[PDB]
Formats: C-alpha cells, structure tokens, sequence
C-alpha cells in the first residue's frame, strides 16, 4: 500500500518541563531575555513552525495539532453559544413570537451601573440584543427547547475535549509521519467524500426528518410545546405521513427510482417562504441532497490504492 | 485423587489426593492458598454435615406428619404441643450461647489445633483428635473410625455434598410451588409434564413478611418473580 | 490467498497465523510497519475476538426469547423482541423486571467495570491479575502471553484443545461463528429499524413467502 | 418492478459496465487511461490476488457497479424528464 | 507487591509503601514533592479525624431520632441548640475560632518545625506539645491510654486502620451531604427506606441522580 | 509539578492571575459598596 496509516510512536514525551522554560522552540530565544525585544520575539516566533525546525515531519506534526487545538476552541465556543442560548435567553419566548421580541443571549451582572445594558428584549426578558442569528439557526434546525440547546452545548464540550485530547494524541503519543501528510488525493477523496460529501447527506437527513416537519408545524401555527418531539418524527411514520404524504411510501420511491414522488419535501421551490421569509427548507433539502451525491461522486475522483481514479 | 470432574482435566497442583473427595476441581482457584484451603475445607464439613442434618429433618418431619410443613415449621403457631408459641427470644437466647460456646471451641480448634481438646470444667479425659474437623473420641460413641477413616471420609463428603445439593433443592422446591420435597415428588409422579420445573419457576408462593409475635421478616426468594 | 478481495500488500506480513486468517485485509489496518495507537496488529486481534464472542453472545441472545415463546415454553410476557427489553425505551420497555432498569444498569456499571478494567489490566500488564489479592480468585487470571485467550481454570474449564493443532482449530472456528454472529447482529439491528418486526418473525415472514416478503417487498409499497 | 421499463434499464446499464471493463472497453484497476485515450497498464499501488482471468477484482465490481448505477439513474430520471418513460 | 488502588498499574515513584493506607493513589501527581506530600499526609490525617466525628455524630444522633427520642437531625441540630438554649450564636462562632486557631497555630507551627512547641513557651508542657510523627502527636495528652509506644507493629496496625475508618468517614461525610441534598431526610431515614424496599428506594429512582429517569 | 509550579509563576500567568485577584476584590466592594464617589465614614 503505498497510501497507508504510517505513525511514529510516543515522539515528544508530555512534560511541563518546557513550559518552565520560554522560548524552548527557538535556537536564539531559549538564553533567556536580557532585553524586553525577547518577549515580543517569544510571541511572535510562537507559531512560525517552518523557523523553529527544518524537519518538514516536525513541522507538519505541529501544524496538525495546531488545528485539533483550534477545533477544541471553536467547539468550546460554539458549546458557549448554545449554553448562552440555553439558560440565558428569550430563545422560549422567541418562538412564540418571532416579530415583536427581540433575540438577546447575553445577560449583564448588575453591579456599577452596567445593568441598563439589560434592555427590554421582549418576552418577559432583559438581556443585551444579540445580532449573531443563533435564533434562526435554532428555528431552522427544530430545537424548540432550551434543553435541546443544554445538551448540544453538553455535547460541544465533549467534543472540544475530544479535539484537545486528539491533538494531544497526534503529537505526543502517535503522530504521523511525514509521507502520510503527502498523500493529498487520499485527503482530497476524504474531504470531499466524508467531510463536504457525508456531511451534507447527514445534514439532509436532519433536515427531511427533524427540521421540515417542525417548522411545517410552526409556519402552520402551533405551539412549540405542542410540537412533537422530533424522536417521535423518527419512530412514529404515521406523523410524517400526515405532514407530508409520501413519506407512508417509504424509502421504496428512492430504489425504484420514482423520484418525482418525493416532490412533497424536496421541492425547487425558489424565492421565499412568505410565511417566514427565509428559504423553503423543502428547496434547502433537495439542495443539501444534491450537494451530497455530487460531493460523494467528487470525492471517488483521485487516485488512493486501486488502479482506478486521477493522480494530480 | 484419580477421576476427577471432568475427563480431559489437568488437576491443580495442590490437589494432589490428600484430602478426600479430591476430585482436582476448584475451576475459581479459591483453595491455592493453603491456609485459606484449610478453612474452606472446614467450612465444607460444617455445610456439608448441617445439610445432612436438613435433609434428614425436612424428609423425616412430613414422614412422620405430612401437616406441618417445613417452611414455616419455625413459627412459633407450628411448633409442637409442649413447646406451642413459646417466646421466641428466649428460645433464641437459649440457642445463641449454646451455640457461641461450641463455635468458638471449634474455632479455637481451627486456629490452634491440638490446643482445644481437654473438657475444661472436669480437667481429665481428652478428645483423641487425628486431623481437622474430625475430633472423635466422645464424637465417636460406636467406635466406626480408628478403622479406614479416609473410606468412611470420602462417604461423609460425598453423601454431605449431595445433601447440600438436595437442600438447597428443598428450599427451591418449596419457594416455587409451596410444596415439600416427597410432596412435590408426588405431584411430579402425578401429572409428569405440567409439574415439572416448567411453569412453576417465575412464581413465588413465599409471602413478603410474616408477623412473628411482633417482628417482620424479609422472607426472600432466591430468583425474582411472584 | 483465500476470500478474493484479498491483495498482495496485505499477504506479504501476513502469514498463515494469528487465528481467522484469511488475507481479507483490503484497507491494510493491520500492518505492523509503523503502526501505532489503536490500530496496532495486537489490539485489533483482540477486539475482533471480543466484538466476536459479544456479538455471538447477542446473536443467540436476541433470537432466543422470540424463539422460546414460539414454542411457547416460556410465557407470553417474556416473549419480547429485543429491542422492546428496554436497552431502547423509546422502541418500548419491559416493566415486569425486579427493579428499575437504571438500577439493573448501575448494577451493570459496576459488575462490568470490574470485569472490563481487569480485562484491560491483563492486555496492558500480561503478568499481572494473579499478584494482588483478589478473594483468592486471582489465580484464575494469571492468563497466557496472548490477551485474548488467557484460559485458566475458570477461562479453559473443561481444558479443551489440550493439543496446538486442535486449539488453532478452535481458534478458527470461533472467529468463524464470531463474524458470522457480528453479521447476524448488524443484521438484527439493521432489520429491525427498517421491518420493526423481531428477527425470529423476519425469518418464519421470509419462509412464509420468500419472494413477496423480503428486503425488496419491505420498502413499504 | 421486476422486468418493467425501468428495471430493464437499471440491469442493461450495469451489465453493460461489468461487460465494459472486463472486456477491455472501460479502465480498471489493473488497466488506466494514457494521456490521449489509449488503455494502458497500471502499477495497481499493493497488487491483487485475483483468481479471475482478466484480473476483474471486486474493486472493479464496486466502480463498475457505481458507474452502471450513475448511468442508469441517469437514463431513468432523463427519460421521466423527456416525457418518454 | 503491595495491593494497589488500580491493580496492574505499578505505584508512582514518590509513593512507596511506608504511610498509613498507601494504595498508590495518586493520579495527578499532587504529592510528587516530599514536603507537599508531607503536608497532605497531615491534612488527609485531620479530614479523617473531624469526619470520624462528623460521622459518629450523625449516626449517633439518627440513631437518636426515629426510635422516639428528641433529638432532631443533623441537619437542624444547629438551629434546635442555639434557640432551645438561648444561645447567641456569633459569640459561639468566635469563641470556635479562638479555641481552634490556638489548637490549629500550634500544629501549624509544629509543621513548620518539628522540634518546637515543646520548649515550655506553653503553660510548662515540654514533652507532651513534643510530637511524634507527621500527624501522630501523641505524649501525655494525645495518647493517655499510651497506645503509640509499647508494641510497634500494633502501632502501624492502628495506624492503617486510622486511615481505612477515616477515609470511608469522609466518604460518608460527602454522602449525607448528598443524601440530603437529594431526598430531603434523616440518614438513617433513607437506609430504612433503602430497607423496606431493596429495590425502587435507591438513588436511581429519586429523580435528582439520574436525570434520565 | 515544580515544572508546573514554574509555569503558574511566569509572568502572563501571574499577571492574569493578580488582575483577576485585583479586579474580583473591587469587583466584590463595589458590590457589598454600591456607588463610592466620596469618602464616607
Ligand atoms: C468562548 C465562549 C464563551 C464566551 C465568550 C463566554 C462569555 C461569558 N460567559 Mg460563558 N460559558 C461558555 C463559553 C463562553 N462564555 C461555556 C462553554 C460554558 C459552559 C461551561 C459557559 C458557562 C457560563 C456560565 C454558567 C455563566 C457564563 C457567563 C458568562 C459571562 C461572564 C463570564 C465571567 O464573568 O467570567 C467569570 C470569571 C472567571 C471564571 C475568572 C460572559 C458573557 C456568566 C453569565 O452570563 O452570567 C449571566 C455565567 O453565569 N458562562
Ligand atoms: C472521511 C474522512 C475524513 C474526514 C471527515 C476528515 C475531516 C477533517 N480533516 Mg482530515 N484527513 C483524512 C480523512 C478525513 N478528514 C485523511 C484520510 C487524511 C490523510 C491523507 C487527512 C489529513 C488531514 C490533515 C493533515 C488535516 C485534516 C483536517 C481535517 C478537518 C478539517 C477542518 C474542518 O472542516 O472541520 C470540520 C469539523 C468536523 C467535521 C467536526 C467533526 C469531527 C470528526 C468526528 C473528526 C473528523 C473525522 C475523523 C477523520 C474520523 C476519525 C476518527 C478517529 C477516532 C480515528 C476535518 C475535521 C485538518 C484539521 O483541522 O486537523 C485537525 C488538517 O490539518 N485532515
Ligand atoms: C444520513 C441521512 C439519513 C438518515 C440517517 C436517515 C434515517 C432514516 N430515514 Mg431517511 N432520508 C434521507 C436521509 C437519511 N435518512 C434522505 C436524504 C432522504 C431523501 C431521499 C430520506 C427519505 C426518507 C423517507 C421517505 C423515509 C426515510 C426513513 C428513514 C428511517 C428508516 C430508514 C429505513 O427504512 O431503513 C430512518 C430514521 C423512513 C421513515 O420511516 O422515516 C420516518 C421513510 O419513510 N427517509
Ligand atoms: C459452601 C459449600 C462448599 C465449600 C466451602 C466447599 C469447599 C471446597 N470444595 Mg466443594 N462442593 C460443594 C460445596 C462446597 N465445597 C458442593 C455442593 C459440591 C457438589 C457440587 C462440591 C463438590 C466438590 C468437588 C467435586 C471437589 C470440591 C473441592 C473443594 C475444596 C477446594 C475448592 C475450594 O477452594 O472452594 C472453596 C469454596 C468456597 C470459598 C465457597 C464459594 C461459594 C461461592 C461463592 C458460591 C457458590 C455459587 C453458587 C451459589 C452455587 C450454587 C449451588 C446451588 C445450585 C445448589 C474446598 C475445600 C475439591 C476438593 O475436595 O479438594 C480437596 C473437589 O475435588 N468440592
Ligand atoms: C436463561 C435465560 C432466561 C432469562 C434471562 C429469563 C428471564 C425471566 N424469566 Mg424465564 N425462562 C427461561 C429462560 C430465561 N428467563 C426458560 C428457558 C424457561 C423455560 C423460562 C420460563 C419462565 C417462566 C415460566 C416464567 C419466566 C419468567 C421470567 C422473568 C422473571 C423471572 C424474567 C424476565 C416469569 C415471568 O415474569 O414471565 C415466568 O412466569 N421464565
Ligand atoms: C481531523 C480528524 C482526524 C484525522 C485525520 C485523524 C487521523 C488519524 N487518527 Mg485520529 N482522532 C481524531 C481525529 C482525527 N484523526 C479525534 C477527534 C480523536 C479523538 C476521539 C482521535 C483519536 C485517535 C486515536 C485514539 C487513534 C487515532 C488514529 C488515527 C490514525 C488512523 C485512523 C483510522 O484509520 O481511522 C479509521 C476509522 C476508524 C477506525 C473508525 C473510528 C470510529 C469512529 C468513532 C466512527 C466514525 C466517526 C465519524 C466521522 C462521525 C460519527 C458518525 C456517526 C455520527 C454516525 C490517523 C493518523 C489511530 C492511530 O493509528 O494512531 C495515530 C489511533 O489509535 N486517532
Ligand atoms: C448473517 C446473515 C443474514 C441472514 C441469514 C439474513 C436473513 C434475512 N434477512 Mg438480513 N441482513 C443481514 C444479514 C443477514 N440477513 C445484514 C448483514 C444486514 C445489514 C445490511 C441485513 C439487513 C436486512 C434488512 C434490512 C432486511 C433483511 C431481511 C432478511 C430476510 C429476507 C431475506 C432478504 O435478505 C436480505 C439480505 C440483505 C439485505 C443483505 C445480506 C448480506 C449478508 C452478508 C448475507 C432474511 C430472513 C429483510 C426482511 O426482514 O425480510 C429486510 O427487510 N436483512
Ligand atoms: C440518454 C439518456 C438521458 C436523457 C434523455 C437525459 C435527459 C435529461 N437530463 Mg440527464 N443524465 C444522463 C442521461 C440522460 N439525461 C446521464 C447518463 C447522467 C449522468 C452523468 C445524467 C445526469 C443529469 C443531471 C445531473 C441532470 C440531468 C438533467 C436532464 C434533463 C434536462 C437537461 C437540460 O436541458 O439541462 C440543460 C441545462 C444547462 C445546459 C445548464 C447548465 C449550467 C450548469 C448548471 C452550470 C455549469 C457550471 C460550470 C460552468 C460547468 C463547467 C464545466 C463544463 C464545461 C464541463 C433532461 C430531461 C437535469 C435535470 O434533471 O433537470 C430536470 C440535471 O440536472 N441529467
Ligand atoms: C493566676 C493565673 C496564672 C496561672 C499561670 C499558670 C501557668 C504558670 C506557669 O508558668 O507554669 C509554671 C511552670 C512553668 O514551668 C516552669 O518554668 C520555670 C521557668 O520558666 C522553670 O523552668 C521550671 O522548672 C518549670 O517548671 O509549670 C510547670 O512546670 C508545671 C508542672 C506541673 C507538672 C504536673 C505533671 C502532671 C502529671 C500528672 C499526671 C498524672
Ligand atoms: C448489503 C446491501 C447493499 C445495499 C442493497 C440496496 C438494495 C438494492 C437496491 C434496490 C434493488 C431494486 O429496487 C427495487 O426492486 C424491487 C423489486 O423486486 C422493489 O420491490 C417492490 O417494488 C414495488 C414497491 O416498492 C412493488 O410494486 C413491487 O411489487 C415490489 O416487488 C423494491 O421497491 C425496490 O427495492
């Protein structure tokens, strides 16, 4: 296999030992300040890993682990979002009446006067106006419950441990070596088939089956407690079969290639739900799903092991 | 030590024969050490002997009255015309000493051997005491050892852990159907298909509690299901 | 080599030992040139063996109440498919069990980090689990060089495979009933979600009418 | 659906693929495109151990399968579309 | 060859078995310095004496209450004892903190030097403030029943057993606290219950341990 | 962790460390002392 799993086992050994000692990665800062220009070179050359080492192994190791360290900060911050859109919003309130109440996920500690930024949101809430549009993301997806948003915040920290623990893992107790970072049309075949490719198939599967059926149900008019939990989308067909009549079908018009059944929740509808505004999620469906099956036919493009595919 | 449990075993290596019925079983590795060997052989003669005196009591208390049913023979409504709702707790108090008197003779037995064998009150006769859990002497008033002690000795085992079996059995024959064991033998023999050990596990005939002249016990089935 | 699919990359290193072998390795996990982590030849051995003996486990363990209540020896009331035991209680839960299931389940937690914990103790420190006291049971688990067969008194009971021929054979075999038993509980689960019916009912549907019941009559047309 | 107009396209579009590459007339694993469109030999990156003839691998079979099943949904969707079928 | 809190795992390196209640426990490394891990032998020692009392305490007083006694819980014996005797209670708070920050800057500074407070500064104590060991003071006072000296390997016994009582007295200490916090009774109310009911009265069907309920 | 006890005493650390320390207690007196523009008794 030329295209293979090739690792180098324990290569830098976890200690603070290092950190006690600033400006370890370069050869010229590592004697230590005698001027305040050090401080400023320590920070600057923190992140230049081609001109810490000439080892392209070393420095593609760093830069792999520099990106799960990323990873873990942006799901710490996404998991922040949605905690702060759980336990300190007017998210409850907001989908009662999407017009006159304003989105606000931030809350101020009264103390030097600061608490007038705690303004009247709407729905019985006080808090700053956020403009990030979390609350449409949240609509759009079927949430409906702060707890959904609790626990997917529970989820991102878990996750962001996950991505600190990996790029923990990938440097310093099996990180790869350098001829499996150069196998770009393996990495092409992946991105493009699992990343960009399954990615949106799995968002079109949260979308036919979670997000079209709640917000029918909202555009329709009905109360978010009164929704059905979209597990109860899941088990109960019969539900889906009332909101829309081809799912009492099946997945037998997707294998016998009667397509045009489906035209109920993938739709080329076009322009805008005039009930909301935003995009039909029918239209957003069969456009995740397309996007899917053209990813996963890019994505069986290059060249790995098999004779078959393009080499770059 | 030869024909052991099972016809394609290896023997452990201290189960060389010395003890009787030593059949190179032990297949949780609980007598490797030796003086944990030495108590878990002790305490299988005392099951072993209790439970033949079990079975000897349940299968002879309904020969000679098939009424009083060995379940609840220990409430105090089932005892016997002499001793008919006797107060529990003396009766208790009676068993607890002289029971804590035998136990730690025989434990000091255990712990010390050789140490415990003169009658301490009437400072004379002995016991003649060979080997462990056997002491003999006035435990022997016909004499059927100082013969082929480790014939008798297998037979003691052997018939000690088929009783232990067989009691065990008893209780669960009972907690099943409510029914005792030449009972249930019968009611085997009756209708051999629908009295069987189908469509009588799951259910448990012993109640939650019985009020014993003022205490409530727990009164337990070994498998769940009522 | 046998079971096309196989390559020559995957053949080369890879013998004729290491019991279940046949070359299918189309990916090349198992490749001891600088491997690492999880992915380690030795590691992944031994969670095809316990994914095997698991999944065998289960395999006769989900087909087993459906097909005792269909000769009726056990009542109607255990007669549940699998997924309605309550491991999924939203597919439905049986309530007629001594306790709440979250109890059985710390029940479980506890009995299966002792179990798991010392199973990991013995793959990670071969020599270990026969020096600490543990109720004198610990000479049991002294085990072997290989994790995934430790075989003591209690592991290798009636000592069966006493010679190397018949344990390489029963080596096989279990690997072999193990992945056909891994297939047959991704095809209970699989089966499941899309017909919602037990597997023991599956198969009496598909023997029934074999050409209108199967996977392309339930699609639901 | 067995022997209708759209299952007796599905079957002739994947055989027809199957029959392509194993008979010289669609690449493989064992045999690529030049930079013209000439079928050339391959170097196949781990080697196969393939009993068959032709060296038609079960590699072959899936991309032949995918590639059969892309052309046929394609003729059967543009067939809905056309009017005819 | 010592037992081990993790079996198979070998001990860290600053943990040999000469402390009272060694299992190697010591994951992160929080007593890889000798003198810090001196500190906490003394601290572990100290949480184990007040939770041993903590312990004996609410069992003693539960044991009190549901059999027909007046004593309350653990959990209102402060308010019942500062308003049944008129007690002012910031006076009994201070007059606490003066007696055990003496008791407290004694053995603090006992710490700091091992030799002093056994120099006569106090009321003409000199051997019994002298100290034995790190956290096992021991003399005249600490040990009247003298059971520090006299057979040595009973001593370490008592020790190891010290240790075993009082970490499962913390353990219980942290329990009550969340057996109150979670049913809202007597200790010896939720074992009766635990009783009555073996099944169905455990943690995972009081609606607060397991949310998935 | 005397490596670890180094690292806490580097400067950023101790920096973040001490202005929280120093923000956190006037954070805390202007909360128990609403509003000081004077020098009460
Ligand atoms: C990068 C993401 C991010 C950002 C910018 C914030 C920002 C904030 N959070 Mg938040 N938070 C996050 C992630 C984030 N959080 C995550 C992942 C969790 C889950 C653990 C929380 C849980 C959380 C709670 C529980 C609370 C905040 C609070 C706050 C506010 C004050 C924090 C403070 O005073 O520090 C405190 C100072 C030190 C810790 C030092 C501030 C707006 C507070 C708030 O909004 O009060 C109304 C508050 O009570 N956060
Ligand atoms: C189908 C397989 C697959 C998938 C899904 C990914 C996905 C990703 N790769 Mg990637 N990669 C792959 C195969 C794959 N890779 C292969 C085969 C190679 C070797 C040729 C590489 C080499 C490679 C490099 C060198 C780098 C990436 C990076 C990334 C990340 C891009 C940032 C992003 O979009 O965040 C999207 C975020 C998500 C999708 C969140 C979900 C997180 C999932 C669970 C982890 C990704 C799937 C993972 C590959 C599965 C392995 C599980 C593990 C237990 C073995 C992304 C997570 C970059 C990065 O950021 O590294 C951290 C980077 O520097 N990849
Ligand atoms: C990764 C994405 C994903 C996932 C996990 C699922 C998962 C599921 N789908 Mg689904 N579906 C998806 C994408 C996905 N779908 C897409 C893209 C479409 C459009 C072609 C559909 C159209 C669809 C229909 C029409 C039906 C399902 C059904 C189902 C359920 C059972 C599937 C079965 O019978 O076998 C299951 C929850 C069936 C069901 O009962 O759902 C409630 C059903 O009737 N799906
Ligand atoms: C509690 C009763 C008891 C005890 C203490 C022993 C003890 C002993 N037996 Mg023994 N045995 C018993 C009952 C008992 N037996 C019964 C009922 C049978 C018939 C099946 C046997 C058959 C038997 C054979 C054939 C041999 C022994 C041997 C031994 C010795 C070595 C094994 C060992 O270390 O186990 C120590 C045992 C324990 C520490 C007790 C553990 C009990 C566990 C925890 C519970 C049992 C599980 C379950 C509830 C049992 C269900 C019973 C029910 C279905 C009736 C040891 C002296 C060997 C011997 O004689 O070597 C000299 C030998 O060859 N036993
Ligand atoms: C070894 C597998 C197994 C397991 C886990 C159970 C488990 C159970 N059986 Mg059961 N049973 C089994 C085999 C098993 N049975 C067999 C082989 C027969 C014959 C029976 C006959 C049987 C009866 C007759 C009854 C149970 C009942 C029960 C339940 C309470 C006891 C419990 C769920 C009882 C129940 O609640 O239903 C009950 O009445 N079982
Ligand atoms: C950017 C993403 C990324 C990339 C490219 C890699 C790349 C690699 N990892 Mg790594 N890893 C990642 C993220 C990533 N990892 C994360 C987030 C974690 C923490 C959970 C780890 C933890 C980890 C360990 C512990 C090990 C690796 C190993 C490996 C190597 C081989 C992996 C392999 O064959 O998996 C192929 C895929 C599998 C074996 C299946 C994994 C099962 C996952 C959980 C299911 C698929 C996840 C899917 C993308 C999303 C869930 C689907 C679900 C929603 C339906 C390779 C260098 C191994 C190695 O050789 O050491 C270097 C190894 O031992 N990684
Ligand atoms: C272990 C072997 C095995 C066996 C003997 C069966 C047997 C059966 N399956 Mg099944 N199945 C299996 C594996 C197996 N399956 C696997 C691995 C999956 C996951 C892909 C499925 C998924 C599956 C579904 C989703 C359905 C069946 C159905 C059926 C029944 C009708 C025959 C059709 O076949 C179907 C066979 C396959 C879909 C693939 C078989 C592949 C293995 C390797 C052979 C029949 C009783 C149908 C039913 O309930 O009637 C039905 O709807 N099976
Ligand atoms: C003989 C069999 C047959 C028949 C009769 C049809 C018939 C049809 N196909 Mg079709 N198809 C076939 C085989 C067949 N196909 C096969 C084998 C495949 C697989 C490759 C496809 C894949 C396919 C797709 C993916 C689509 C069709 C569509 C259509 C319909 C409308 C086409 C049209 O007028 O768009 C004319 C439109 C344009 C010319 C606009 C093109 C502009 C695009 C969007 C942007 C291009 C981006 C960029 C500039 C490209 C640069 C690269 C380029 C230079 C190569 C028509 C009924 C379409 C459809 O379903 O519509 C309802 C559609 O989207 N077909
Ligand atoms: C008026 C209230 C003031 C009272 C002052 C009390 C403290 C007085 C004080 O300094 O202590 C008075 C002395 C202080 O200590 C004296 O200090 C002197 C110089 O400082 C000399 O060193 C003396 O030798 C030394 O005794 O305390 C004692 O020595 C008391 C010893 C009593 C011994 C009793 C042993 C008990 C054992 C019996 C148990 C069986
Ligand atoms: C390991 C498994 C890999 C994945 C395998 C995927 C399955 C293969 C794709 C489907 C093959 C043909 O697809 C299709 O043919 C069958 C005909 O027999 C249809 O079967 C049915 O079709 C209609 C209802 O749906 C009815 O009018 C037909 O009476 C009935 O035969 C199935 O609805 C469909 O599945």
């Amino acid at each position: 296999k030329k295209v293979k799993i090739a690792v180098d086992r324990n290569p830098v050994e976890t200690s603070f030992e290092k950190w006690a000692k600033p400006g370890h990665f370069s050869r010229t800062l590592s004697k230590g300040p005698n001027t305040t220009t050090w401080i400023w070179n320590l920070h600057a050359d923190a992140h230049d890993f081609d001109s810490h080492t000439s080892d392209l192994e070393e420095i593609s190791r760093k830069v792999f682990s520099a990106h799960f360290g990323q990873l873990g900060i942006i799901f710490i911050w996404l998991s922040g979002m949605y905690f702060h859109g759980a336990r300190f919003s007017n998210y409850e309130a907001w989908l009662s009446d999407p017009t006159h109440i304003k989105p606000s996920a931030q809350v101020v500690w009264p103390i030097v006067g600061q608490e007038i930024l705690n303004g009247d949101v709407g729905g019985g809430f006080q808090g700053i106006q956020i403009t990030s549009g979390f609350f449409q993301l949240w609509r759009a997806s079927g949430i409906t419950s702060e707890l959904q948003l609790y626990t997917t915040a529970i989820g991102g920290l878990v996750m962001a441990a996950a991505m600190f623990f990996a790029g923990w893992f990938h440097y310093h107790k099996a990180a790869p070596k350098l001829e499996w970072f150069q196998n770009v049309e393996s990495m092409l075949n992946h991105h493009l088939g699992g990343l960009l490719g399954l990615g949106s198939l799995a968002w079109a599967g949260h979308q036919i089956h979670v997000s079209l059926p709640v917000n029918k149900l909202l555009d329709a008019g009905v109360d978010p407690k009164e929704i059905p939990l979209p597990h109860d989308l899941l088990l109960n067909r019969a539900i889906m079969a009332d909101l829309y009549p081809s799912f009492a079908k099946g997945i037998a018009p997707f294998f016998t290639l009667n397509w045009s059944e489906y035209s109920d929740f993938l739709t080329f509808k076009g322009g805008l739900n005039p009930v909301t505004g935003g995009l039909w999620l029918s239209d957003t469906a069969h456009h995740h799903v397309a996007i899917a099956v053209l990813f996963l036919v890019a994505g069986h493009m290059y060249r790995t092991n098999w004779g078959i595919g393009h080499s770059m | 030590d030869r024909k052991l449990w099972a016809p394609g075993v290896v023997a452990p290596e201290y189960l060389k024969g010395d003890l009787a019925g030593d059949y190179g079983w032990d297949p949780l590795g609980l007598g490797a050490d030796p003086t944990a060997l030495k108590w878990y052989r002790q305490s299988e003669l005392q099951h072993a002997r209790w439970a033949m005196l079990g079975v000897a009591g349940v299968l002879v208390q309904e020969i000679v009255k098939p009424d009083v049913y060995f379940y609840e023979a220990g409430l105090p409504q089932n005892l016997p015309e002499p001793f008919t709702n006797i107060n529990m707790g003396g009766l208790l108090a009676w068993e607890f000493i002289l029971m804590h008197w035998v136990e730690v003779r025989r434990w000091q037995d255990y712990k010390n051997f050789g140490s415990v064998n003169e009658d301490p009150i009437f400072k004379g006769n002995k016991v003649p005491n060979p080997e462990m859990g056997y002491p003999g002497g006035i435990f022997d008033p016909f004499g059927f050892s100082k013969g082929n002690l480790k014939e008798l000795q297998t037979k003691e085992i052997k018939n000690g852990r088929l009783a232990m079996i067989a009691y065990m059995a008893f209780i669960l024959q009972a907690q099943a159907t409510g029914k005792g064991p030449l009972a249930a033998l019968s009611a085997h023999l009756s209708n051999p298909f629908g009295n069987n050990i189908l469509k009588n596990i799951g259910t448990c005939t012993v109640p939650h509690s019985v009020d014993v002249q003022g205490l409530t016990i727990p009164l337990t089935c070994l498998w769940p299901g009522s | 080599q046998l079971y096309v699919g196989a390559s020559q990359s995957s053949l080369a290193y890879l013998d004729g030992s290491l019991p279940g072998d046949f070359g299918f390795d189309p990916l090349g996990l198992l490749d001891p040139v600088n491997s690492g982590g999880f992915i380690e030849p030795k590691w992944l051995q031994y969670s095809e063996v316990i994914h095997a003996r698991w999944a065998m486990l289960g395999a006769a363990g989900c087909i087993a109440p459906e097909v005792l209540g269909a000769a009726g020896l056990i009542p109607d009331a255990t007669n549940i498919k699998w997924f309605e035991s309550g491991v999924i209680p939203p597919a439905g839960s049986y309530n007629g069990y001594w306790a709440d299931p979250y109890t059985i389940f710390f029940v479980e937690i506890v009995a299966m980090q002792f179990a798991e914990l010392r199973r990991l103790q013995d793959f990670r420190y071969p020599g270990s689990m026969g020096q600490q006291y543990f109720l004198g049971l610990e000479a049991i688990f002294k085990g072997s060089g290989d994790a995934a067969y430790p075989g003591g008194p209690f592991f290798n009971l009636f000592n069966l495979g006493k010679t190397e021929a018949a344990m390489k054979e029963l080596k096989l075999k279990e690997i072999k009933n193990g992945r056909l038993a891994m297939l047959a509980m991704l095809g209970y689960g699989a089966q499941a979600v899309m017909t919602g019916k037990g597997p023991f009912q599956n198969l009496v549907e598909h023997l029934a009418d074999p050409v209108n019941n199967n996977i392309l009559t339930n699609f639901a047309g | 659906f067995i022997g209708s107009s759209t299952n007796l396209i599905m079957v002739a579009s994947t055989t027809a693929t199957l029959a392509a590459a194993r008979f010289g007339l669609a690449p493989t694993v064992k045999k690529n495109t030049t930079a013209g469109l000439k079928l050339v030999d391959s170097k196949n990156s781990a080697g196969v151990i393939s009993n068959d003839p032709a060296g038609f691998t079960i590699v072959d079979v899936l991309a032949m399968g995918a590639a059969g099943h892309g052309l046929g949904v394609g003729i059967v969707l543009g067939l809905k579309g056309i009017g005819a079928l | 060859v010592r037992p081990v809190w993790f079996p198979g795992n070998p001990p860290p390196a600053h943990l040999d078995g000469s402390l009272a209640g060694d299992y190697g426990f010591d994951p992160l490394f929080l007593g890889q310095e000798p003198q810090t891990l001196k500190w906490y032998v003394q601290a572990e020692l100290v949480h184990g004496r007040f939770a041993m009392l903590g312990a004996a305490g609410i069992i003693l007083t539960s044991i009190g209450a549901k059999v027909g006694l007046g004593f309350p819980e653990w959990y209102d014996a402060g308010k019942v004892v500062v308003e049944k005797n008129n007690i002012d209670f910031p006076t009994l708070m201070v007059i606490q903190f003066y007696l055990m920050g003496w008791a407290e800057t004694k053995r603090w500074y006992d710490f700091k030097n091992p030799g002093s407070q056994a120099d006569g500064s106090f009321l003409g104590f000199t051997e019994e403030f002298k100290g034995l060991e790190n956290g096992y003071p021991g003399g005249r006072f600490f040990d009247p029943m003298g059971l520090s000296r006299g057979d040595a390997a009973k001593y370490q016994e008592y020790k190891q057993k010290e240790v075993k009582n009082g970490r499962l007295a913390m353990i219980a200490c942290l329990g009550f606290a969340a057996q109150y916090a979670a049913t809202g009774k007597g200790p010896l109310d939720n074992l009766a219950d635990h009783l009555a009911d073996p099944n169905h009265v455990n943690f995972a069907t009081n609606g607060v341990s397991i949310p998935i309920a | 962790m005397k490596d670890f006890t180094t690292y806490l005493s580097t400067a950023p650390v101790i920096a973040t460390i001490w202005f929280t320390f120093t923000a956190g207690l006037l954070i805390e007196i202007n909360r128990y002392f609403p509003d000081p523009l004077v020098f009460s008794f």
